[PDB]
C-alpha cells in the first residue's frame, strides 16, 4: 500500500515506434528488462531488510504505469517526416478536457477511442451534437445492415 | 478562496488602486468580483454556484487582519453597510466557507 | 469608435463601455443577448493584458488559448493561475 | 496522388531517376518498391568473467 519507487525509462527501454494494435516487443521476442534508476542508466532499485522480507513472504508486487511521453509526425517544407519537439503531452490535457472516451473490450482485444461532444452551456462551441449509438458507429467504424450495428461479426 | 466541501477554488481577480490615476481598470465591489471569478448565478439577488448559495449571510467569510482592517475602514464611510458592498483592492486575502 | 491604444483586435470604446464576443469578431453590448448565454465582458483598453496573464483580452474573450482552461477565466478581469500544490501522504525510512 | 508512393523519403522522382543516394540497389529504383533496411544483429559468443 505503499509505492516502492516511480522510474522513467531513460535510454535502454525507449520504444522508437508503437503502431496501433502491436506492442513494442513484437510478438515472438521477449519482454524487456527495467532495472536501471537514475538518468545515465547506471544504478540498481534497491530496497531494504524489510521489504525483502515482505517480498520473500508471499506478498506481491505490483506496477502501474503513471504516465506516456512521446513525440508524434508532421511533415516540414519537403516530404521528409519530421518527429522532434511533438510531444504528446502538449494535447494530452485538451483532448482529455473537450472529449469523451468509449471503450471496448472484445476478446484478447481491446478499442479506447474519444469523441468530441458538444456543451450547450455557451453559444460558441459549434461541434455537431452526436447520439451514444452513431458515435459509436463513427468512432468505431461499424456497419450498419438494416438498424444494427456489426463491427466485423459480433 | 473558497473551501466549499472536499474541494477548493483559488481564483485571482484584478483590482485598482486610486492613488495615481493611469490604471483604467474597471472598479469591481467585491460580491459581483465573487460572481465573476466564480461564474455564479443569480436568482434574484442571491448567489449560487450549483446549490449551495455563497452570501453574507449564508456563508462563514474571514479575512486577514489588514483585510479586515481595509474592510472596516470602508464601511463606517458608506451608507449600505453590507460587506458585499465593498470597493476591492489590492493585497485582500478573502476566505469563503459554505456550512457543513 | 476605431481607436485602438494596446494594439488588440478590441478598441477602446467597447473596451470600456461592455463588449461581447460573437463569430471570432467583437460587438457592442445591448442587453439582449442577455436571455441567450452571452456575458458581458469590460476591460481595461491601455494595456494588452488586463489581468497578466499571458494571454491577451481578445484570446481571453474569445476563447482562442489553450482549451482546458475553466470558463471562469474566460473574461478578461480573471487570470488563468494555477495554484498546484503538494500533499504528503507518507513517508518510508530505510535504516542502513 | 502521393509525393512518395512507397512511403520510403525519396519521392517518386528521385527514386526513378536515381538522383539519390548511389549505394542503392536498383531493385528500388521503381517506385512501387521502397527503399528498407532490415539490419539484424547475429550472436557469436560470450565471454563470463567470473569476480
Ligand atoms: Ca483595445
Ligand atoms: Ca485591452
Amino acid at each position: 500500500g505503499d509505492t516502492l519507487s516511480t522510474i522513467k525509462a531513460q535510454e535502454n527501454q525507449i520504444g522508437n515506434n508503437l503502431s496501433p494494435g502491436d506492442t513494442y516487443p513484437k510478438k515472438g521476442l521477449s519482454p524487456l528488462a527495467l532495472n536501471t534508476m537514475d538518468q545515465f542508466s547506471s544504478r540498481l532499485i534497491p530496497i531494504n531488510y524489510d521489504q525483502l522480507k515482505k517480498l520473500d513472504a508471499g506478498k506481491q508486487i505490483k506496477l502501474e504505469t503513471t504516465q506516456v511521453s512521446g513525440n508524434f509526425g508532421t511533415k516540414n517544407s519537403s516530404g521528409q517526416i519530421v518527429t522532434e519537439g511533438n510531444s504528446w503531452s502538449d494535447y494530452i490535457s485538451q483532448i482529455d478536457s473537450i472529449s469523451a472516451s468509449i471503450i471496448l473490450d472484445t476478446e484478447n482485444e481491446s478499442y479506447e477511442r474519444r469523441v468530441t461532444a458538444k456543451n450547450l452551456q455557451d453559444p460558441e462551441d459549434k461541434t455537431p451534437e452526436l447520439t451514444i449509438g452513431e458515435a459509436i458507429e463513427k468512432a468505431f467504424g461499424a456497419t450498419k445492415k438494416d438498424g444494427l450495428l456489426y463491427f466485423n461479426d459480433i | 478562496i473558497l473551501d466549499t466541501e472536499n474541494e477548493s477554488y483559488e481564483r485571482r481577480v484584478t483590482a485598482k488602486n486610486l492613488q495615481d490615476p493611469e490604471d483604467k481598470t474597471p472598479e469591481l465591489t467585491i460580491g459581483e468580483a465573487i460572481e465573476k471569478a466564480f461564474g455564479a448565478t443569480k436568482k434574484d439577488g442571491l448567489l449560487y454556484f450549483n446549490d449551495i448559495p455563497i452570501d453574507e449571510s449564508c456563508v462563514e467569510l474571514i479575512f486577514d487582519d489588514n483585510t479586515a482592517n481595509k474592510i472596516k475602514d470602508s464601511l463606517k464611510t458608506l451608507s449600505d453597510k453590507k460587506i458585499y458592498n465593498v470597493k476591492l483592492e489590492r493585497g485582500m486575502n478573502i476566505l469563503i466557507k459554505t456550512p457543513t | 469608435e476605431d481607436l485602438d491604444t494596446d494594439n488588440d483586435n478590441i478598441p477602446d470604446s467597447y473596451e470600456r463601455n461592455g463588449y461581447t464576443i460573437k463569430d471570432l469578431i467583437a460587438v457592442k453590448w445591448e442587453d439582449s443577448f442577455a436571455e441567450q448565454g452571452y456575458k458581458k465582458y469590460v476591460s481595461n483598453y491601455l494595456e494588452s493584458n488586463t489581468a497578466g496573464d499571458p494571454y491577451t483580452d481578445y484570446e481571453k474573450a474569445s476563447g482562442s488559448f489553450d482549451k482546458a482552461i475553466k470558463t471562469e477565466a474566460r473574461d478578461p478581469l480573471v487570470a488563468a493561475y494555477p495554484i498546484v500544490g503538494v500533499g504528503m501522504e507518507k513517508l518510508i525510512i530505510s535504516t542502513n
